This record gives structure tokens, C-alpha cells and sequence, in this order.
């Protein structure tokens, strides 16, 4: 009775895990995207500063 | 005699006429001579210095004409006469350039004597329009089973070979050139792709390897190697794909077929960057010149499958882009990816996992694709696309208590993956592609042990050749698998599996 | 008599020195006679001292400083008319369809003022769209910008074609497919396809007029192709009264092109390398497009989001202009549904209750709620099993799969291609159809009697035929 | 025309502009000597700015200069001395002996700039060096005449590796070698000079099979740039005029890229990506193309490279990565695993490592190693959370084998006796192929995992098995 409950619990738990991980994927995706824009901009600023001189 | 050849050469010098426009260098730094004179200069015209250095005139400024030296700065010096050659950048184009390793100027860097050429055509010639083309309908087989089936290659179309650094990117390409020997041997001009390999920024050691491999596989007699080596300067590097394209255009203009492989535009990018930054032209994204999009787009649109009014011809192209850390995000990759029509994405992990070609099927796409697939090969490999797709999804399930369905997928998938391994620099004829894939499709290979897949393959081929090379000859010539052939083929696979 | 000599050709930025008191204005068009026909330069600065700075629209190859220049006197004036229908025209307003000189009455400057606030139509009205899915879940609107999303692999081209057919039926309109920085390969396909689908029938009549912008064209001409197209549309709308729909291809390539021209002009690029004139350049393009009293343009645009980033400035500016989004998807096409429109991702901002009618809004909301629930149900229907989920739930599943099928429409344009007679459904009857399905009056009729049908009336027929 | 004299006009830094007198035009890449209280300051002419005002780069430190100081022109590129009289001498960039054995007896002199041999001339064969270092031998064997590249980042025991390499390969091969140090620490310098005196390669009596060109990072940015160019010409003399195969060694070539980046900035060029020189590609290219096997000598460069912040995607290492024939990557992670050599097996690659080249047997053994290790790396993420008992049975054996193979790569260095105490094991090539094969075949999968650690070949492993057994 226990063993079935345990393996069942693992199924339930691992399902909830995937969901929690998905949320983190989305959160870090926004972070990635923001960071990506920032790199382009910050690099661009260095180039511009040089060109201006 | 050594005396006689020298005597001919001295004899071949004699007299001259008025040097139309002299210049005097004002300042020469960074290979950017800024010349006072050359009043009537044409844009990007070829100009000859006192030192004999040649240049182009990218900037025609309101009082100075900014020549860019094709040569080293050492030879040029201030106040030099700058004679005006008076001919905009043009390179000999003709039929004789086959089996001639030439640099951008067209000078044989292998000393295979003066170029035989039927025209000198400008390297700035603009691509054929909307209506001067007719949609792709002619395959080009590469002799790589995966390329030919998973991402079929047509004519006049362009697809990337975009992948991780020094994964023997050139090897994947070189294989295609080798397979063109089979079709080349034939007399039909339909069956003649005259390949051009454009070695951009490639070290002379690499070009020596290139030269020997091509000679070894007897490929030189439809090959041209336009060579702009690492040493060769940034104007040459810049104009190197442009020059190459013009050579291709002559073949295309004759209505023939050819395949021009630009390897790699990443080094082309660097050269334009060098030119622009040094000419103080406005910089842009990722410190690549502002008009880098414009450069790449100009080159890549030259490739065209011509219309029947223009007596259908082609200039199939295969640009190679080297990804830096696999970043498709990077500015030069993003631009090229957008411009091209399909990508083949080689993947380092696969290479390490011994899959060679290390093409990552997922990240390989063709936007022309199956439109120019051999009909026979199309028939026997719709299934293959779906199976591999499933194999990818069920890949992670390879860690115990696994459903029978998943396990079925795994067996079929693993065997297929093993089947698509190929020993690089050996191309495989379509008439031998078709049987192997048929077996896999019919899942008779599922039974064969993983270790024995390699042995099975060669054995099946020899068995087919012994058992019925009539079938093979039929496959080759009919090119369309009749029900009787598909029947016979299934039987043959079964029989072979039994032994 | 305004003529000048070229006094620089640094890049494709050609400075021309003009003789005194005969100085072009900003946005004039200069024509340099060349062995390339003409090279059209557009004055984008005055550098003073009777010199200007211009941009190029054709390749700047082999120019000699000292070439005679002639000043047109204002922005390039491109032919307009019903004559110019079915003609592929390049940026400089000359035939590239190679069916000879375009016969035309009047020509009009490529830059044109965006209609005044007075000319604005007070409140947007729906633009009927034959695709039932469009008219239910995200209606088009006359004036509006409705941004198609999802590239080819969804039958994008057929969808674009369908719209061309539909507008002609819908109003009597015309269209102009303008392709900004389109691959020349794709352009060939479109011309061939459009000829085949008879939307362009040179022998017959050609609804759509083509303006094709090849990537080979210099960045300056890449930037100006859109504005040229817009002028054509405005002639139809304003001066022939006909409502039109002006397609744009990648509006990413509009942005991209604009960025280059700025950089060429030496203007410091802004964040993520996008032109300092980023707002204004979209602003001019996307406010000329509007609802006039005379007629209305409506524009379907294709947004090739850069690296699937929506927070990049080019998308952000694009989304500001967009009013509705039609989100074609390949998943949908894999469920055999052509329309390829993804119902749960298609959204309109003119979906607004007041605008679309309360009844229509409520019907749509129910269909949306049904679909939203259906999707969620399908997640656990697959895992748990259909019968292992409520009577109420399978009533919803039952209802849903019928709606899902009901979405399908065999397009009129692709009557030729599929062989299936077309279906064009009027707006009132679209509302009616969903009302009946919501009341489940046809929720007896099997699922596949709804597959690839037209309106409510149509699926009466199919119920009978399914039985027969 | 008037006697060649220049007047300094602006010392703005290393860039010092000189105002040569009218009508005598100095030439691009000439060499100027300015008599100074400390030697002759050498300025390399690099641009003409017109009106007989040149802009030149300094090669020695610039201080105390007075605007107007007479400048003689020695013309053309800096002219070194070359000979076999340069053997066993440390030659500073301008060419002066810094081995302090008094004047180097010059036979011939050569310019420090020379155009790389043309494609037709350049003849390159594939021949195989034997390193006797197991990871190197199996997974990326080195080749004579190559452009071997010791890529690694910070503190990869880079010096330790080099000391071993010189000890094995350099001494073993004849011909000449040229040891060039570009912009390296005087701690590293003092050790390298001492070590090769100790190994007697620099035999203070009798000929030394190596010459030294020590450029250290204390030298001006300018001097750092053209120290590499200087060294290359010494090698060219060996390659050409002495005809002999050269086993060139340069250290560290990231310092060469870095140096060039600096003088680009000083030259006033618009900074390129990550501030590197826009001329980076052609400069890297110029150095590498010059280094080659000709129909005469076979120059075999072994070049150290420092990979900033272990990002080999950074444009400067990445640009170098292409030009080098036989890469070796030493990775921080592998160092921490205690595997010495710290060569990362997955990332080490050499052009020669093909069945048609290094033989089918060698190839097959190495193919088995490569796949096994790659599988093992893939499984590590899975192993991390799920554990060992959730993978396939086959995989569990593969992991055990991989762990055995992984520590078999730890083959002690003979120069790490000094740094630690471990005695090096110089394991023969034929033997190495054999030794790896056995493990993979499972012939020694009865032997514990830890008995592959820090020992040589299979023979050593069996002995080490006995050692653990006791």
C-alpha cells in the first residue's frame, strides 16, 4: 500500500517540479532578454564614445 | 632554356603612352593612401601606384581620393605617382579557369600559366531580377545521405553551413565537391556543376591541403579555387567573394550549372570591418561596419536559378558561417541567417559523440528543401523525417521502466542515427543512398545489432551489387521507384537481412 | 535647369554641388543620367556652400565626380492609377515586370503628408474579412494595422492571397503587396504564384499591384520602397475612393533599412543600434495609413521579430502602431486547419465590446472561454482519459471539437489549388453561426461534418451529405 | 634634400612624431635611431602625415625627450643580427645582447618584416612529432612543421607544461629551436633562462640548439608588438639559410595580440570589437602565414596562448584559434580534477588525428576514448540529481570505464618532481595506443579506478594495481 503511494507521490511531485521549473524558465527568459539588449547597448556606447573623439 | 624564357620576358617589355592621371600621395597610414590628383576617378576604380601596388577608391572625397592599398604599406610611400589603370574591378571570366588556383586578381598562385578567359567582367554586376528567374526544380546531390534526404539541396538556392569553429566545416563542404565528380564525368551539361570553392582568409597551409585533396580526388577539372589567404590584404579579402561570384556568373550566363561555396563570410565580414574602420566610415553594431548587412545581402543575392527565357542555368551557393560559441544571436550570424534560404547547422556535441557528418537535424532546415529532392529518394524518406523527429523527443527517455512504444522508438532511432554516420571524404551515390534508407524505413535494420550496423551497410551494398545491380541500374536511370521496384527492394532487404 | 556636379561619392552618400541660387530642397529627387539609365539620389541634407548631401537608390558603381545631375524638384513621383495595377514596379517607379513602360496619367511624390486630424474618422469600424476566424476572434478594421505573425509554413502566401480576393469581394477594393527587403527568391515565387492564382491575371485583371523590394537594392532604396507603396495606396483611397489594403512584408526589414540609412547619414544610432529617427520613421509610415473620409487603407504587416525578442526596440515600436494581431501558427496547420490562425493567440484591440457590438462580444467571449477551457481540458483529457473526466467536461470537449472544426474554411483563392469550391462568409452570418453552435442547435451534428465548411447554412448541407 | 635629420614635434606617448626635413621622404616601416643618453631609442616609422612629418612608434621607453631632437634614419625594417652566432644568446627587441656575453658577432643581418612565402613556394607535408605524453599522443598527436598551439587560460600550469614539452620534444628533435618570449614576467623569464641552462640546452660551452629572444612585459607597448616579429626572423634564417627544420616556440601569443591592440589605440585607430585592433586579423595572419614549412626548412611553432577569463569565444583567442594547426586546450576544470596534463580531452584537436594519417588502429582506440568521455559528460547532469541508479546498465559500466579512462589521462610530468614530487613517465607512442586500448576493452576493468590516477601506460597501471593491492 505504501509503495504504491510512494511511487504515486513521486509522480505527483515531479509533475509539480516541472511546473516550478517552467516558471523559472520564463523568469530567466525575461532576464536573458533584458541582459541581451543591455550588452548591445553598452558595447555600442563604447564604440560611439570612440567615434565621437 | 632559363635564358630563353628570361629573354622572352625582357623582349615582352616595350614602350608606353601618356599616364592619364598622376596622383601624389598626401599621407599613407594604415593602408589608406589619401591621394591628391585622380580628378576623373571612377568609383572603386583600379589604380596603380609607383610601387606597382594596386588599389581601389572606396572614398571619393571632395579633394582627395582615398585609395585603399591592395598591397602592404611598406612598398607605398608619400608623394608617389598614382597612375590610373582606368578599369573598375574586373577579373577574367571564361572557361579556362577550371582547374586553376587563382587569387583575386586572377594571377595563378599555383603557376598554371596565363589564364584563358573569354571576358573580364566587373565584380559589381547586379543580380538577376524577379522575373529573370524560374523556380528551383533541379536537385544537386551531395553524396551525403543525411544532407540529401534530411535537407535536400536544389539549384540556384542558398543554404548555410553555419556551425561551430573548426568542426572541419570545410570537410562537410568538400564532400559535396567530391560527389560532383560522378555527375561531372557524364557528358550532359544538365549533369555538370562546375564547382568554385572560395577560400576566404584561409591559411596557405589549409589551401595546400585543399589543393592536394582536390587533386587527389581528381576534382580539378571542374573546380576553381579562388584563394584569398590569411596574408592577403583586406581589400583582397573584401573583394574575394565578389570576384568569385563573377566567375560563377560566366558559367551561369552560359546557362550551365555550378556550385559556389563561399567559405567563410565571417572572414569576409572581418575584412569589411577592417576597411571601414580604417577608412573612418561610420562604425556600427558589434563593431562591424554599418553597411555589413548590405554587403552580405549583395553577395548572397547573386545566386540564382535562371528563367527559361534566360535559358535556365543556375549558380547554386552554399555560404559557410562560423559561429563563435554557437551564437546565432551574434550580429553577423543573424544577418546571414535572415538573408539565406535554409540553414544546415553542424553541432559540436554530435561531432564529439562521433556522429560525422555532425549535422544537427533539428537545427538544419531547408526552405527550398524537398522541392528539389530526387523522386525516388523523396518516396523512401518521408518516414525517415518523422522517425528521427520522434527519436529526438524520446531521446531523454533513454535514462529503465520504459514503455514498449518508447522502446520501439529507441531501437529504431538508435539504428537510424548509426546509419547516418558516414566516413568523411567518401561520397555515396544516390543509387546507393536509396537502398540503405529503404531498409531503415522498413525497419529491418531495427533487428540488426548496433555494433553491426557499420558492417551491415557495406555488406548490404555489396550484396545488392552482386544480387541485382540491375535493380540499382534501374533505380539510377528511372529515378522513380515503381511498385515492382519497391516490392523487389523490400524482398531484397529481407533476403539480405536473412544472411 | 537646376544642375550640379557630383563632388563626393564617399560610400553611397553622394554630395552634389549645385550652381548658385538653384539649390534643391530637402526631399527633392535628383537624377544622374548614367549608363545604368538613371541613378536617383534623394537630398537628405544641405551641407551648404551650394552643396548638398544625398542618399542613393541604385548602386553607386563607377561614378565620376563631375557627373551632370538634374534636379526633379521634389520627392520621386511614381505613377499611380488602375493602370499601374498588375505591374511590378521598382523603387524608382519604373516597370520591373518587363511588360513595357507603365501607362499612367499622373504621378505623385513618394513622401506625402499623413491625413490631418480633421480628416480622421471618429471611431474605427470593422473591416469584413472572409476568414471566419478573423471576423470572430479578432476583427479587422478599416484604417487599422493588423499584424500577421508567423512566417511561411502556415500557408502565409495563400492567406495573403485570400485577403486580396476577399477585399475585392468585400468592398470592391484593390491591394498592393509591397515587399520590403524581400528575398528575390521569394519574390519570384510570389509572382509565379499570384499569376497562377489569377489574383494577378495580366491577360485578365490584376487586383493586387506589386512593388517588390529586393535585398540587393541599396539600403536607401530599401528604406524608401515602403513610402512609395504607400503613395499608390493613397491614390486608390483618396482619389479613386476605393478602400484598399496595403500589405507590407517584413516591417523588420523596414526598421533594419532605416537603421542603415541613419548610420550612413552619420546620425548616432540609438539603443540596440536602432536609428535616432526610429520613432519618427515608423511614425510617418504608420500614420499615413489611416481611415480617411474618402476611403481607408488597412494594412497587414509581417513582423519578423528579431531573435524572438519582443522587448527589442524594433518590435516595441511596431507593437505601438499595431491595432490587432492575427497569429498564424504551424501547429494549427498541423491540426489540418487552414486558416492557420491560432485562435487563442489571435487578439485584437478593436475586439473591444462597444466597438464590435455587445452580442458579438459576448458570443466571441463564450467561444474564447470555450477554446481556452478546451485547451486546458485537452491537456488532462490526454493524460487522465476522456471518459475519466466529467459529463460537463465532455460536453465542453464535444462542443469544442466542433467549433475547432467549424473554424476551417476552404478558401476561394485556393479553389484552384485544392479543387474545393470557395466559401466567403458575410459578417452577420459569422455571428449567427457561432450563436447557433453556442446554443448547441447543431450540437447533434457530428464533428467531421464541420470540417472544412463555410457558414451555418453550409453545415446544414454537410450534415445531410455526411448521412448520404 | 638635406642630411636625414628629424626633429621631434610631439611626444604624446609611445607615439612620437618626428619632423624630417624636406625632400628626403622616410618610408613606411623604416627604423629610426635617436641618439639618447640611454642607447639609441628606436622608432619604427608607421604613417606619413605629410609635410615631412612622420608618426612613429617607440620601441624603448620615452622620457626626457626634447621636442627637436635630431633623428637619424637607418632605413627599412629593424635589422637584427642573424647567424649561428645567435645560438645561446638572449637578444632584446632592438637586437642588443641582454645575455651580456658582449657583442653578438653578426654574420648577416635581416629585416624584421618579411613577406610570407607564396602559395606555390609553400610546401607543407604531414609528418608526426611524438610527444610521449599520453593524452596528447592519443587525442591530438603533434606534427612536424605544424603550428601547434598550447591554448590555455590563467594558471593552467602553463609553464609546467611548457617545461615538460621543451624537455621532451625540444631535446629529442635536432635541427634548431628558437625560444621566444613575448611580454612575459621576469619571474617566468628568469626561470626559463635558468631551466634551459640547467637542462644544458643552453650549453655555455658548445653550441646551444636554441636561441632566445626575451621580451618582457616591462617593455613599452610598442616594443611588445614587434618583439614577435623580431623572433620570427631569427627562425626564418634557420629555416632558409641554414635549411634545417626549426622548432620555434613562442610564448605567450595572447600577449602579441594584446600588444597590438594597445598600439592600435595609440595609432589612433577606431577601436574594434572588445577594444581589439581592427588590423587584428591581418596582423595575426601575417605572423602565422610567415611561420611555415617551405621546400627548405620545416618551422614547427609551438605557441602558448592565454585565454582571458576562460572565454575562448573572446575575439582575440578565437581569432588565434583558427590559425593554429594542432590545438591543445588546457582547462581549469580538468586541472582541479588533478589531472596533469590538464589537457581537456574533449576540446583538444589536431588536424593529424585521422585514420588515413595516424593509422586506423590509433584512430579506433582514440574514437573509443572520445565517445566514452563525451557520453560521460552528457550523463553528469543526470547523475547529479537522479543518481547512478536510474541510468541504463550499459551506461553504468560506461561511467565506470569513463572514470577509469578519465584518471588514466593523469600521466605525471617529469618536471612536476620540482613542483610536487610526482616522477614523470615518458610513455612511448606505440605503447600509449596499446595502453588505452586495453582499458577500453575492459581488460583492466577489474583494476580499481584510482589505480589509473597519476600513472603512465598500462604497464604502470598494472604495477600501480599491485601497489594498491599491497
Amino acid at each position: 500500500q505504501g509503495y504504491a503511494a510512494e511511487i504515486s507521490a513521486r509522480r505527483n511531485a515531479m509533475d509539480n517540479a516541472s511546473k516550478n521549473a517552467g516558471d523559472m524558465i520564463n523568469r530567466y527568459s525575461i532576464l536573458y532578454n533584458r541582459t541581451r539588449q543591455a550588452v548591445i547597448t553598452n558595447e555600442l556606447v563604447d564604440i560611439i564614445t570612440g567615434a565621437s573623439s | 632554356e632559363v635564358s630563353s624564357i628570361l629573354e622572352e620576358r625582357i623582349k615582352g617589355v616595350s614602350d608606353e603612352a601618356n599616364l592619364n592621371e598622376t596622383g601624389r600621395v598626401l599621407a599613407v597610414g594604415d593602408g589608406i593612401a589619401r591621394v591628391f590628383g585622380l580628378n576623373n576617378i571612377q568609383a572603386e576604380e583600379l589604380v596603380e601606384f609607383s610601387s606597382g601596388v594596386k588599389g581601389m577608391a572606396l572614398n571619393l572625397e571632395p579633394g582627395q581620393v582615398g585609395i585603399v592599398l591592395f598591397g602592404s604599406d611598406r612598398l607605398v610611400k608619400e608623394g608617389e605617382l598614382v597612375k590610373r589603370t582606368g578599369n573598375i574591378v574586373d577579373v577574367p571570366v571564361g572557361p579556362g579557369l577550371l582547374g586553376r588556383v587563382v587569387d583575386a586578381l586572377g594571377n595563378p598562385i599555383d603557376g598554371k600559366g596565363p589564364i584563358d578567359a573569354a571576358g573580364r567582367s566587373r565584380a559589381q554586376v547586379k543580380a538577376p531580377g524577379i522575373l529573370p528567374r524560374r523556380s528551383v526544380h533541379e536537385p544537386v546531390q551531395t553524396g551525403l545521405k543525411a544532407v540529401d534526404a534530411l535537407v535536400p539541396i536544389g539549384r540556384g538556392q542558398r543554404e548555410l553551413i553555419i556551425g561551430d569553429r573548426q568542426t572541419g566545416k570545410t570537410a562537410v563542404a568538400l564532400d559535396t565537391i567530391l560527389n560532383q565528380k560522378r555527375w561531372n564525368n557524364g557528358s550532359d551539361e544538365s549533369k555538370k556543376l562546375y564547382c568554385v570553392y572560395v577560400a576566404v582568409g584561409q591559411k596557405r597551409s589549409t589551401v595546400a591541403q585543399l589543393v592536394q585533396t582536390l587533386e587527389q580526388h581528381d576534382a580539378m577539372k571542374y573546380s576553381i579555387i579562388v584563394a584569398a589567404t590569411a596574408s592577403e590584404a583586406a581589400p583582397l579579402q573584401y573583394l574575394a567573394p565578389f570576384t568569385a561570384a563573377s566567375i560563377g556568373e560566366w558559367f551561369r550566363d552560359n546557362g550551365k550549372h555550378a556550385l559556389i561555396v563561399y567559405d567563410d563570410l565571417s572572414k569576409q565580414a572581418v575584412a569589411y570591418r577592417q576597411l571601414s574602420l580604417l577608412l573612418r566610415r561610420p562604425p556600427g553594431r558589434e563593431a562591424y561596419p554599418g553597411d555589413v548587412f548590405y554587403l552580405h545581402s549583395r553577395l548572397l543575392e547573386r545566386a540564382a536559378k535562371l528563367s527559361e527565357k534566360e535559358g535556365s542555368g543556375s549558380l547554386t551557393a552554399l555560404p559557410v558561417i562560423e559561429t563563435q560559441g554557437g551564437d546565432v544571436s551574434a550580429y553577423i550570424p543573424t544577418n546571414v541567417i535572415s538573408i539565406t534560404d535554409g540553414q544546415i547547422f553542424l553541432e559540436a556535441e554530435l561531432f564529439y559523440k562521433g556522429i560525422r557528418p555532425a549535422i544537427n537535424v533539428g537545427l538544419s532546415v531547408s526552405r527550398v528543401g524537398s522541392a528539389a529532392q530526387v523522386k525516388a529518394l523523396k518516396q523512401v524518406a518521408g518516414s525517415l523525417k518523422l522517425f528521427l523527429a520522434q527519436y529526438r523527443e524520446v531521446a531523454a527517455f533513454a535514462q529503465s521502466d520504459l514503455d514498449a512504444s518508447t522502446k520501439q522508438t529507441l531501437v529504431r532511432g538508435e539504428r537510424l542515427t548509426q546509419l547516418l554516420k558516414q566516413n568523411q571524404y567518401s561520397p555515396l551515390a544516390t543509387e546507393e543512398q536509396v537502398p540503405l534508407i529503404y531498409a531503415g524505413v522498413n525497419g529491418h535494420l531495427d533487428g540488426i545489432e548496433l555494433s553491426r550496423i557499420g558492417e551491415f551497410e557495406s555488406s548490404f551494398l555489396s550484396y545488392l551489387k552482386s544480387n541485382h545491380n540491375e535493380l540499382l541500374t534501374e533505380i539510377r536511370e528511372k529515378g522513380e521507384l515503381s511498385k515492382e521496384l519497391l516490392a523487389s527492394l523490400k524482398s531484397a532487404t529481407e533476403s539480405f537481412v536473412a544472411t | 535647369p537646376i544642375t550640379g556636379k557630383v563632388t563626393a561619392v564617399i560610400g553611397a552618400i553622394v554630395d552634389v554641388h549645385f550652381e548658385q541660387s538653384e539649390l534643391p530642397a530637402i526631399l527633392n529627387a535628383l537624377e544622374i543620367k548614367t549608363p545604368q539609365g538613371k541613378l536617383v539620389l534623394e537630398v537628405a541634407q544641405h551641407l551648404g556652400e551650394n552643396t548638398v548631401r544625398t542618399i542613393a537608390m541604385d548602386g553607386t558603381e563607377g561614378l565620376v565626380r563631375g557627373e551632370k545631375v538634374l534636379d526633379t524638384g521634389g520627392p520621386i513621383s511614381v505613377p499611380v492609377g488602375r493602370e499601374t495595377l498588375g505591374r511590378i514596379i521598382n523603387v524608382i517607379g519604373e516597370p520591373i515586370d518587363e511588360r513595357g513602360p507603365i501607362k499612367s496619367k499622373l504621378r505623385k511624390p513618394i513622401h506625402a503628408d499623413p491625413p490631418s486630424f480633421a480628416e480622421q474618422s471618429t471611431s474605427a469600424e470593422i473591416l469584413e474579412t472572409g476568414i471566419k476566424v478573423v471576423d470572430l476572434l479578432a476583427p479587422y478594421a478599416r484604417g487599422g494595422k493588423i499584424g500577421l505573425f508567423g512566417g511561411a509554413g502556415v500557408g502565409k502566401t495563400v492567406f495573403i492571397q485570400e485577403l486580396i480576393n476577399n477585399i475585392a469581394k468585400a468592398h470592391g477594393g484593390f491591394s498592393v503587396f509591397t515587399g520590403v527587403g524581400e528575398r528575390t527568391r521569394e519574390g519570384n515565387d510570389l509572382y509565379r504564384e499570384m499569376k497562377e492564382t489569377g489574383v494577378i491575371n495580366l491577360e485578365g485583371e490584376s487586383k493586387v499591384a506589386l512593388v517588390f523590394g529586393q535585398m540587393n537594392e541599396p539600403p536607401g532604396a530599401r528604406a524608401r520602397v515602403a513610402l512609395t507603396g504607400l503613395t499608390i495606396a493613397e491614390y486608390f483611397r483618396d482619389e479613386e475612393g476605393q478602400d484598399v489594403l496595403l500589405f507590407i512584408d517584413n516591417i523588420f526589414r523596414f526598421t533594419q533599412a532605416g537603421s542603415e540609412v541613419s548610420a550612413l547619414l552619420g546620425r548616432i544610432p540609438s539603443a540596440v543600434g536602432y536609428q535616432p529617427t526610429l520613432a519618427t520613421d515608423m511614425g510617418l509610415l504608420q500614420e499615413r495609413i489611416t481611415t480617411t473620409k474618402k476611403g481607408s487603407v488597412t494594412s497587414v504587416q509581417a513582423v519578423y521579430v528579431p531573435a524572438d525578442d519582443l522587448t527589442d526596440p524594433a518590435p516595441a515600436t511596431t507593437f505601438a502602431h499595431l491595432d490587432a494581431t492575427t497569429v498564424l501558427s504551424r501547429g494549427i496547420s498541423e491540426l489540418g486547419i487552414y486558416p492557420a490562425v491560432d485562435p487563442l493567440d489571435s487578439k485584437s484591440r478593436l475586439l473591444d465590446a462597444a466597438v464590435v457590438g455587445q452580442e458579438h462580444y459576448d458570443v466571441a467571449s463564450k467561444v474564447q472561454e470555450t477554446l481556452q477551457t478546451y485547451k486546458s481540458l485537452q491537456d488532462i483529457i490526454a493524460i487522465l482519459g476522456m471518459d475519466e473526466l466529467s459529463e460537463q467536461d465532455k460536453l465542453t470537449v464535444e462542443r469544442a471539437r466542433k467549433i475547432q472544426r467549424f473554424l476551417s474554411q476552404p478558401f476561394a483563392v485556393a479553389e484552384v489549388f485544392t479543387g474545393i469550391p470557395g466559401k466567403l462568409v458575410r459578417l452577420k452570418d459569422t455571428v449567427a453561426s457561432f450563436k447557433a453552435v453556442l446554443e448547441g442547435k447543431y450540437d447533434n451534428i457530428p464533428e467531421h461534418a464541420f470540417y472544412m465548411v463555410g457558414g451555418i447554412e453550409d453545415v446544414v448541407a454537410k450534415a445531410e451529405k455526411l448521412a448520404a
